């Protein structure tokens, strides 16, 4: 059943907890993991299960759709989307100190009523 | 602001080197 890129257990087994989850396989290259693991919450996992996700390293500007200087690359916190810090729509200069959220975050943000 | 870099990228983990 696959295992996870972080503690290797799998879609109804965690290496780290000993506890059931389903993995979550990479679009890009088709790695599996744990949205724990993975750092993700459930909004993350949920994403990444609906749509093209992608595993850091996968994981482009989608922006730009380049992932040039993915050194700052930020990392959504909601779905898995990954945006270049001088691409923003307010672009970052430096890591933000809190929990930084993508736009399908944000859109997702207001979506959530009304 | 997990930003994709060397400082951070801790999800960009993909098993360790163990299988030869
Ligand atoms: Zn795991
Ligand atoms: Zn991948
Ligand atoms: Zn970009
Ligand atoms: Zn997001």
């Amino acid at each position: 059943g696959s295992y996870c890129d972080f503690c290797l257990g799998g879609s109804n087994m965690n290496k780290k907890s000993g506890r059931p989850e389903e993995l979550v396989s990479c679009a890009d290259c088709g790695r599996s993991g744990h949205p724990t693991c993975l750092q993700f919450t459930l909004n993350m996992t949920e994403a990444v299960k609906t749509y093209k996700w992608q595993c850091i390293e996968c994981k482009s500007c989608i922006l730009c759709g380049t992932s040039e200087n993915d050194d700052q690359l930020l990392f959504c916190d909601d779905c898995d989307r990954g945006y270049h810090m001088y691409c923003l729509n307010p672009p970052v200069a430096e890591p933000p100190e809190g929990s930084w959220s993508c736009h399908l975050c944000w859109e997702l943000l207001k979506e959530k009523a009304s | 602001a997990r930003t994709k870099q060397t400082a951070r990228k801790s999800t960009g983990g993909k098993a360790p080197r163990k299988q030869l």
